[PDB]
């Protein structure tokens, strides 16, 4: 064997071993979950609070690419922020040339080819981060995730982390009770309520809640981080749904 | 470019590819330095497992660096090539700049900080060469003899021999050597160089090389029987 | 284990071991403290001597006039990256005409140490940093792991022993927050925080190292006869 | 990362050696034998074809003996394609020197240059060395006729009567036996063949799995002639010396 | 990242085998047979279209290749070995000769120059040897016909007749029987088909079984008439139906 | 090395007691060609910066894409982006004043002439200048080409030192900015009558005048 | 053809006590025939008691001054926060100024 | 094998550890740092008698104001000093001044982990540099190949360091005069050096304000060993 | 044993790594088909989607690569998307340099070379697909041309690749052997879908509904996939017959 002591190398299933290894530090991580909405999308991630010492509202996790565009993610926190760096060097590529700001599908592309590079040679290491991400553009809201081999699909809503089995669930059930569309501001409550309900698989630290959204209507097409009275609105339904 | 690091350090604190270029030049035939009070003389063994040679034109042992330096060494000969070589050009950069030619001590620094860069660089192996580097300083009259040696270090001998059997031959130049009263003449300097060498030789026939080395760029080497009778005279004396 | 020979390898249970060493070289370094109110950020450093015969290794740091940063670890790694954090408070002063946020401080280094940890030849930087600074937004107190984690605490404390400290910083979180318009106040109480970290030694003249900034006082340091007064 | 796989081919051995360049001659020595011979007026090179096959164009080969300029061949004993790509620049060295300063290269300049060349592989670059060993048999107006050796070290020395590849051993011991400094060049041919015919690990010595050249003065006055030889020429040379 | 594979992958071992190289031949040996014959007016390159898939169309496939009007190729071993082979050896008779001499290349110096293509993946850094043998056949003004074989190492042997791979051991064998130096082309093309025959198992017709020759100029073949010293190709690759002609008188 | 094409005219400004006023015409001149009018030449950066730019206007679309991009770069990984921590007048200015200076040192320039009119955050008014050749200078009153030798004048009669700003109402400012494009439509030949102003206030904020006309010519006594 | 420099026109001067000196300078910036600035300072205090002027081209002038300033800054962080003497500051100009030898800053300078 | 660059499980760096054995098996080197002047001194040891030992240069000025010793693998040290003599120089062309002792030492050390897969292993010598200058004074530093440099009043380094380290331990003052740290040298060379110490196998040298960097005399060394003797001898 | 990690020969002159990346094709557990009618070429392929969070739209191993070239991916969707981007590139690229649309098997030829660059070279791993490309060529009419990651690549009459690969190849040369022809003799593309579909159920032995599936047509100047939609008017006309 030996298989797995090399990027890139294939086992004799036809498997790269150390993407594998790389999904096993995903696990690891704190929940982050992606709801689609009627005309855009809504993000929101589990901050354990490891000591009283945290400055609360101040170590944020999630990331805004362009104007339009939001990023979360799971695992390796650093190896999320280059991801999104290589993001931003993308956007700001496409729109210097084509104008237009870059469309999902275009972006989530960048992302998926950029991840999938670093499954090529041994001289690099796969990403440590399966990344949830999406926005509003010209043919309406995309959301997406992506994992450390490269593999990316369009999703109705998304979980990684820890808590990935119970957020699941959590959708499916939302995608069953609401096929006509479930709207902005309820995908924000039902955010919180998904992250305090996935929170059971990390309830030895007390975590802190971290909320965001794209709307048509709500933010103008724009990412925009949830404060003050509608994420106080949105913990407070939250805490009455656990008990 | 090719990038690995080949001569590192070992748990104990021993650069092992430097430690094995070191037998490399154990390997080697035995080359002998001894400075008199005028002049330095050269040795240096040619095994005889090779009859057939053509002595014309097979690449002498003492190599002329400069007109009044000479080079020799123990070990890989085709390593000593590009050393050599290095040293010769950079004999004539120094004639360009300085107006000057080398200083024995000068061409002895550079040539050891050759091997020196080639112990710490990407790529390469050391050099498996030990040198004696001899000479005379321009308007100089006090001889010079150096060493060198794959690790980068250099420095001074009134005698010193490098290659196999060298520690047989370096026993005999501690206790026959007097550095209150080195050899006065030529003829005792070469005398006592190849009295060190039939310590090892074999025969004195044509095994051994001699070059002498006096003040301003006088350099010539010894034929076959010019060497053979110090051979000859020596033997005779033996038998007491 | 077979997985620990690069950076550029994960575990089987997705870890990175030469990261981890990484980490292991910081929890060997001596003991520095970090704390702030809501005018002043305040660095105290335990120096470490070779013996009797030598001085007391440097711990503090300046970066530019309003941040700076304390290590635990490697020092000349420290030198590398503080060195880079000058550069990057300079670029901001003359293109922008601009203080560089502390904030953005950690963002760039957190940045500069993940390249190191995905690529094969390279090895992770083997030092912990305090950053301390007073910005457009207030005082401001950063903690920097070599695997690129960066985090902004009200306190803390890097290096060996250094759980006695954060456990003491934790119990007193909310009256050192409140000493607002007092420095000497402030020092006290991260000199008495780094005491819990002491043993068989004392704070002495030449041990103790001492650093803030604020809203009227420009980064600066304090050694020797200077820090008699807090003993 | 890719440290994994390197061989390291440029390192030595606890004992002093360069692995590379010892298993390199390793595989030399199951080469053809190629022989060399030195004669006051002019210079035999004699070389013995790898297990041939009938089916094999013998007149439009070429395997062992090679021409680097007008003045200078070369006899091969090793990997044939690494042969040719040392031969090639050794051919591009000689024209440059001709270009630079109007005169013919020296033989043993010529042959340094090549040896520096193998030398390089073995001290750096990571790459593997030259599975090659050259006879090299030439004249210039300084030395005369020369016959040099080189083999993947770097290393050169220059000879009366040498042999390389296969047999060296005992074919040396035959050289060493029969040769004299007064020799001719035709019986030099004949010392040659002779030696060869010794020490083949064929059944018997034949025309069609030789190659055969002189370097002789036997031109129209002072000046040299390179003769490659023919298919039918080995076969009369053959039955002249009567090996066959 | 970047090409950290610097060093060579192929490297001589303790009795002096270069194992990349024989492991080569190795996957030579696993390959198709192919062969080529010599005659006193032209030469014959033949060898099996092995398919894939009879849903496979193996027109598309080529295992016999134009390189120059007057020089083809034939291989056996690995596939794609041999198409980026051709497609670098056309290359290389166009920018190292063509475009220097205003001519093509005689088929020796073109063979050198694939030889040499082939002895770079022996040597140079992170890469592995070909794993295929050549037979070039060709024709030029001042050596007239000729046929060479190329192996992994780089080496390569003028032959009168030949064949590689598979059934190798056994061709070369008939062959020998077979071949005498008064040979006319036709006479080469009989032989080539009768020896092909006992290496090939299924199906023996000319869809099937890929042969080309080197023979005489093909005006016809030119496209354009005018220019007198321009007569044609001389490679000509024989169609299916040319083929089943001479299987009738076999 | 370059030569402006297209090409915009004079722009003019001026501080006053709580903040600073800023001008341009609506013009693109292509040589003695008036061939572009619907065109914008103040760039408003944020909720307090405007920037007027004159030359070349394909260079000016330029630093329109720098301005865009540097309000989208200075928003990532910025909670305070649109409080303590959004872009100031100053910060906007020193950007393109090592812009300019750069690329006149590459012997390759922007060729413009700027001027950034806003409001720190502290409530000081910014007015300063930069042009093609990276030489940048501030005053109460602020313009260039033509403007810099016919509006200067007229506004500096107004603010004609530092004491005379808190003495000066914006009514009194802008009365005196929309008197100076007047005074330039009549005596520059690449003047248009159509303009854009904007005033930076740090109590009402940034006013942004689109579509203004040049009124009460006098002509009869020709 | 495009000219890389300017005249700002403005004048400079200093004068040398015993314990102490002066560094003068008019506050007018002039481009041809017209005044740019009434009020703009050429004169500037770089720290560790150095006050410097760049009179000529302003582009290269504050660019100089910039530099010298940060030279200054660098100092300290270098040799531990040591005073840049008046002397060593000089020679330190003296290199700043040469490095652009074959594209001249276009400025005489006074500290 | 393994990565040049790679830590251990105890969170070092392999080669920078092993190096440091080399050090180890290195001559032995002494400083001493008084408010007169510093001293510095070092074991030749030469491998066998027929060598000139006046040719074993162990002890080296890279300025008038800034001297310097070495242990180890002393060949890897000159491109250390080739890099200290340009730094110090060029310094003063850019600044018109000698260059501060803890400024050079800095720079020294930014050589040292400048390798990997730059140079392809550390240096396998430590240095001693002393000097002087207006602000800081008389200063002694021991500059590794890890990158580090402490300050010492007094330091050892080489095969006899850590018996000499305790010895110095209990000799030094803050009053020690330049006379009293020669003869101190002298007697702690002589304690841990294999062979009998005389002027021809070790040698001395000093930096002082006034005369700068000088190497001593052999002649001069050997009246100051026949102090040391005496000295001994008369309690 | 490092040859069975890298593209290196092993003792039997095998390259275990490019044998690995065959293995790697079938990981997606999906079977594709592909025929070519008179007129048209078409290729047709299962679509599993697990998940019930997944947007169904989203999920995808057929591309359009030009507007006459169209490709289907037998393997990992990073890896099919690497090949499809370069695809995508190159024939841009043909078209700007050499003045005319890239053709199918050039293309082909082009990515397989590619191809078996990753099995010579050490650094470059091969990719883990089979690219299945198609088109109506305007010299060689309907085609067919399939590469590997060994670096092979070959004209078809008809194709088929996955798992259930060898059921699907039989099925369809039992039916060539009957018609006697080299294609569908049929007219409209959609009975070609028609018989696409048929032939794979009979080979499967499984029924598909609308979302079961995914079809890339290629016709004269374009090469198109169809909606769920479409597809579904095609299961109706196959299950009324
Ligand atoms: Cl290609």
């Amino acid at each position: 064997t030996g298989y797995d002591l090399s990027n890139s190398v294939f086992s004799p299933d036809g498997r790269n071993f150390q993407v594998e290894y790389a999904v096993k530090a995903v696990e690891n991580g704190t929940t982050s979950i992606g709801i689609k909405c009627n005309d855009g999308v809504v993000f929101a991630v589990e901050k354990l609070i490891t000591s009283k010492l945290l400055v609360p509202q101040k170590n944020v996790k999630i990331q805004v690419v362009d104007r339009h565009i939001g990023c979360v993610y799971s695992g390796l926190i650093p190896d999320g922020r280059h991801l999104v760096n290589r993001g931003r060097e993308e956007a700001a590529s496409f729109k210097k040339l084509y104008k237009t700001p870059i469309p999902i599908p275009a972006f989530a592309d960048r992302l998926g080819q950029y991840v999938q590079a670093h499954t090529l040679y041994n001289s690099v290491r796969p990403f440590g981060v399966s990344t949830i991400f999406g926005g509003v553009d010209k043919n309406g809201a995309h959301l997406y995730m992506l994992e450390p081999s490269g593999s990316y699909w369009g999703y109705k809503g998304a979980a990684t982390g820890k808590g990935r089995q119970s957020a699941k669930a959590e959708l499916e059930k939302l995608v069953d009770h609401h096929p006509e569309g479930l709207s902005a501001r309820e995908a924000v409550k039902q955010a919180a309520k998904i992250i305090y309900l996935a929170h059971e698989d990390n309830k030895e630290k007390d975590f802190e809640l971290e909320i965001s959204w794209c709307s048509l209507s709500e933010t103008n097409g724009l990412h925009k981080f949830v404060k003050g009275d509608l994420l106080q609105e949105a913990i407070d339904f939250a805490q009455k749904e656990i008990n | 470019g090719y990038d690995r690091a080949l001569s590192i350090f070992s748990p104990d604190g021993h650069i092992f590819q430097v430690e094995y270029a070191l037998e490399a030049v154990k390997r080697g035939t035995c080359a002998v330095g001894v400075k008199g009070k005028n002049c330095v003389v050269l040795g240096c063994e040619r095994r005889s497992t090779l009859k057939l040679q053509d002595t014309r034109i097979t690449p002498s042992k003492v190599s002329k660096i400069d007109s009044h330096v000479v080079l020799s060494f123990s070990g890989l000969n085709a390593d000593s090539r590009i050393l050599i070589e290095k040293a010769r050009v950079e004999a004539q950069s120094h004639r360009l700049t300085l107006e000057d030619p080398v200083t024995v001590e000068y061409l002895t620094r550079y040539v050891a900080g050759v091997q020196q860069r080639y112990t710490q660089s990407g790529g390469v192996r050391p050099f498996g060469v030990s040198t004696l580097i001899a000479g005379f300083d321009p308007r100089d009259d006090e001889p010079k003899l150096y060493q060198t040696e794959p690790s980068g270090i250099y420095s001074s001998w009134s005698a010193q021999t490098i290659g196999r059997n060298s520690k047989t031959v370096r026993e005999f130049l501690e206790k026959n050597y007097d550095r209150k009263e080195p050899p006065a003449t030529v003829e005792e300097c070469v005398k006592l160089t190849v009295r060190s060498l039939l310590e090892v030789v074999q025969t004195g026939a044509k095994n051994i090389e001699i070059t002498v080395v006096k003040p301003d760029s006088d350099i010539v080497a010894l034929s076959s029987e010019e060497i053979n009778q110090y051979v000859t005279q020596i033997e005779q004396e033996k038998q007491e | 284990n077979n997985y620990d020979g690069d950076t550029v390898t994960f575990s089987p249970t997705g870890r990175l071991f030469q990261v981890e060493y990484a980490l292991e070289a910081i929890k060997q370094g001596s003991v520095t403290v970090g704390l702030r109110s809501n005018t002043h950020a305040v660095l105290v450093a335990l120096k470490r001597n070779a013996d009797e015969l030598s001085s007391y290794q440097k711990k503090i740091i300046k970066c530019d006039e309003h941040m700076g940063l304390s290590l635990a670890g490697l020092a000349p790694d420290a030198r590398v990256l503080s060195n880079y954090l000058r550069q990057q408070c300079n670029y901001s002063s003359l293109v922008f005409n601009r203080k560089l946020a502390v904030e953005r401080a950690g963002h760039l280094l957190c940045d500069k140490a993940q390249k190191n940890t995905q690529s094969y030849g390279g090895r992770p930087y083997g030092v912990g940093l305090l950053i301390i600074g007073y910005d457009k937004s207030g005082a401001h107190l950063l903690e920097f792991q070599p695997s690129g984690n960066v985090t902004e605490l009200y306190g803390t404390a890097i290096g060996a022993r250094s759980q006695g400290a954060k456990t003491y910083l934790e119990r007193t979180l909310d009256t050192f927050i409140k000493i607002d318009g007092n420095p000497d106040e402030l020092i006290k109480a991260g000199v008495e925080a780094i005491s819990q970290s002491l043993r068989d030694e004392s704070l002495t003249v030449d041990n103790l190292s001492i650093a803030i900034v604020g809203k009227d006082t420009p980064f600066t340091i304090y050694d020797g006869e200077a820090v008699a007064k807090y003993i | 990362g890719s440290r994994r796989y390197d061989s390291r081919t440029t390192i030595f051995s606890p004992e002093g050696r360069l692995y590379q360049v010892e298993y390199a001659l390793e595989s030399i020595s199951h080469a053809g034998t190629a022989i060399g011979i030195m004669a006051s007026d002019g210079i035999v090179l004699a070389a013995e074809r790898k297990v041939t096959s009938t089916l094999l164009e013998q007149d439009t080969s070429t395997e062992k003996l090679y021409k680097l300029n007008d003045k200078i061949a070369v006899a091969v004993a090793g990997l044939t394609a690494d042969a040719e790509i040392l031969i090639n620049t050794a051919r591009i060295h000689a024209q440059n020197y001709l270009k630079t300063y109007n005169e013919d290269i020296p033989v043993e300049i010529l042959v340094r240059r090549l040896s520096d060349i193998k030398q390089g592989y073995t001290q750096h670059g990571g790459l593997r060395p030259f599975g090659v060993s050259f006879i090299y048999a030439g004249y210039d107006d300084r030395y005369g006729y020369q016959l040099y050796t080189s083999n993947p070290s770097g290393n050169y020395t220059g000879w009366k009567a040498i042999s390389v590849g296969a047999n060296t051993s005992a074919a040396q011991t035959l050289l060493q036996m029969d040769y004299k400094d007064d020799m001719k060049v035709d019986d030099a041919i004949e010392l040659a063949l002779k030696t060869l015919s010794k020490t083949t690990d064929s059944s018997a010595l034949t025309y069609d799995r030789l190659e055969f050249a002189t370097i002789r003065k036997g031109a129209n006055d002072g000046e040299v002639y390179q003769k490659i030889f023919k298919p039918q020429e080995i076969k009369d040379i053959l039955v002249k010396t009567g090996i066959t | 990242m970047t090409d950290r594979y610097s060093f060579s992958l192929t490297t001589f071992s303790p009795s002096g085998k270069l194992g990349q190289i024989d492991y080569a031949l190795t996957a030579v040996k696993q390959g198709v047979t192919s062969l080529g014959i010599k005659a006193t007016n032209g030469v014959v390159i033949a060898t099996e279209k092995k398919s894939s898939s009879p849903l496979a169309m193996s027109e598309t496939l080529s295992k016999v290749s134009l390189l120059t009007p007057d020089i083809g190729a034939v291989y056996s071993g690995m596939g794609p070995d041999y198409r980026v082979l051709v497609d670098k050896s056309r290359k290389v008779a166009h920018t190292s000769y063509k475009r220097i001499y205003g001519e093509y290349p005689p088929t020796k110096l073109l063979v050198s120059e694939v030889a040499k293509i082939m002895q770079e993946a022996t040597q140079s850094g992170g890469v592995r040897p070909f794993g295929v043998s050549l037979l070039i056949a060709g024709h030029d003004e001042f050596n007239g016909f000729s046929l060479y074989q190329v192996d992994p190492s780089g080496s390569y042997f003028p032959w009168k007749a030949t064949a590689i791979g598979k059934g190798s051991v056994a061709a070369k064998t008939f062959l020998e029987k077979r071949w005498n130096d008064e040979l006319e082309l036709e006479d080469a093309i009989h032989i080539a088909l009768l020896t092909l025959k006992e290496s090939v198992e299924g199906e023996f017709n000319g869809d099937t079984i890929e042969l080309a020759i080197i023979g005489d100029e093909n005006p016809d073949l030119l496209g354009y008439t005018g220019i007198p010293t321009d007569k044609g190709p001389r490679f000509r690759k024989l169609t299916s139906q040319e083929i089943n002609d001479r299987l009738e008188a076999l | 090395t370059q030569q402006p094409i297209v090409t915009g005219t004079s722009v003019i400004s001026m501080k006053y007691d709580n903040g600073v006023i800023i001008a341009a015409d609506n013009l693109g001149s292509y040589g003695s060609l008036l061939r572009f009018n619907g065109v914008e030449r103040l760039i408003p950066v944020g909720d307090n910066t405007v920037v007027g730019i004159s030359g070349d206007i394909s260079d000016m679309q330029h630093i329109e894409r720098l301005l865009k991009d540097l309000v989208t770069e200075n928003a990532y990984d910025n909670p305070l982006a649109d409080a303590e921590e959004a872009l100031e007048p100053s910060y906007i200015f020193e950007y393109l004043a090592t812009v300019m200076y750069q690329r006149r040192s590459k012997m390759n320039p922007l060729w413009n002439a700027i001027i950034v009119a806003g409001v720190q955050s502290n409530g000081d008014q910014f007015l300063r200048y930069v042009n093609l050749l990276g030489v940048t200078y501030s005053s109460p009153t602020l313009a260039t080409g033509f403007g810099a030798h016919m509006a200067n004048p007229l506004l500096r009669k107004v603010v004609d030192r530092e004491s005379d700003i808190p003495k000066t109402t914006v009514q009194v400012a802008e009365e005196a900015i929309v008197n100076a494009m007047r005074v330039l439509y009549y005596r520059d030949a690449r003047s248009s009558r159509n303009f854009s102003l904007a005033i930076i206030d740090k109590n009402t904020g940034l006013t942004f005048k689109k579509n203004l006309q040049v009124e009460n010519m006098k002509w009869d006594f020709a | 053809q495009f000219n890389p420099y300017g005249d700002n026109g403005g004048t400079i001067l200093g004068i040398a006590g015993e314990d102490f000196a002066v560094l003068a300078g008019d506050t007018r910036n002039i481009t041809d025939y017209s005044i740019n600035s009434r009020y703009e300072p050429k004169v500037f205090d770089c720290g560790d008691n150095i006050v410097m002027s760049a009179n000529g081209f302003a582009a290269d002038g504050d660019a100089l001054v910039k530099r010298f300033k940060n030279s200054v800054k660098w100092y300290h962080f270098d040799h531990n926060d040591k005073k840049l003497s008046i002397n060593s500051a000089a020679r330190n100009i003296q290199h700043l100024l040469y490095g652009k030898r074959f594209f001249p800053y276009y400025v005489h300078t006074i500290i | 094998d393994r990565g040049v660059s790679t830590f251990s499980p105890e969170g070092r760096l392999f080669q920078v550890e092993y190096s440091l054995e080399a050090i180890k098996l290195g001559s032995t080197a002494i400083g001493i740092a008084t408010k007169e002047g510093v001293v510095l001194g070092v074991e030749k040891r030469a491998t066998s008698p027929l060598l000139e030992s006046d040719s074993i240069e162990k002890i080296v000025e890279i300025d008038r104001h800034i001297g310097c010793a070495m242990s180890g693998l002393t060949a890897d040290a000159r491109s250390m000093i080739e890099h200290a003599r340009t730094a110090a120089v060029t310094h003063n062309l850019y600044y018109d001044e000698d260059i501060n002792v803890e400024s050079l030492t800095q720079s020294v050390c930014d050589l040292a982990l400048r390798f990997g897969e730059l140079m392809s292993r550390p240096f396998g010598v430590a240095l001693l540099i002393a000097g002087h200058d207006a602000d800081d004074g008389y200063q002694l530093f021991h500059a590794e190949p890890s990158g580090t440099f402490y300050r010492y009043n007094a330091k050892a380094i080489g095969s006899g360091s850590e018996g000499a380290q305790a010895e110095l331990l209990n000799e030094w003052h803050s009053s020690l005069t330049l006379k009293e740290a020669e003869l101190l040298v002298l007697k702690i060379l002589k304690q841990v050096m294999e062979e009998k110490l005389d002027e021809n196998n070790a040698q001395l040298s000093c930096i002082t304000k006034q005369d700068g960097f000088k190497i001593y005399d052999n002649e001069k060394t050997a009246e100051l060993i026949k102090e040391l003797k005496e000295k001994e001898a008369a309690e | 044993g490092y040859d069975r990690h890298i593209t290196i020969f092993s003792p039997e002159g095998r390259l275990y790594q490019v044998e690995y990346a065959f293995k790697a094709t079938n990981q997606t557990n999906i079977n594709s088909l592909a025929v070519r009618g008179k007129d048209c070429t078409v290729v047709i392929s299962q679509k599993k989607v697990p998940d019930k969070l997944l947007d169904p739209t989203t999920v995808s191993y057929i591309f359009c690569i030009s507007r006459t070239i169209g490709m289907v991916v037998n393997g990992p969707i990073p890896d099919a998307r690497n090949a499809a981007l370069r695809a995508k590139a190159e024939a841009a690229e043909f078209r700007y340099k050499y003045g005319y649309d890239m053709p199918c098997d050039v293309l082909a030829k082009r990515m397989a070379n590619l191809s078996q660059i990753y099995t010579q070279r050490a650094y470059m791993r091969p990719l883990g697909v089979i690219l299945t490309f198609v088109s109506v060529d305007e010299e060689l009419g309907p085609s067919i041309y399939k590469t590997d990651p060994a670096g092979y690549y070959v004209g078809y009459k008809a194709t088929a690749t996955g798992p259930k690969q060898q059921e699907i190849t039989t099925n369809l040369e039992n039916h060539f052997k009957k018609s006697k022809i080299d294609h569908i003799n049929e007219e409209s593309w959609e009975k070609v879908v028609e018989f696409a579909i048929t032939h794979m159920i009979d080979a499967l032995g499984t029924e598909f509904s609308k979302n079961d599936l995914e079809v890339g047509v290629a016709t004269k100047d374009k090469f198109f996939t169809l909606s769920a939609e479409n597809i579904e008017e095609r299961l109706v006309a196959i299950a009324e017959q």
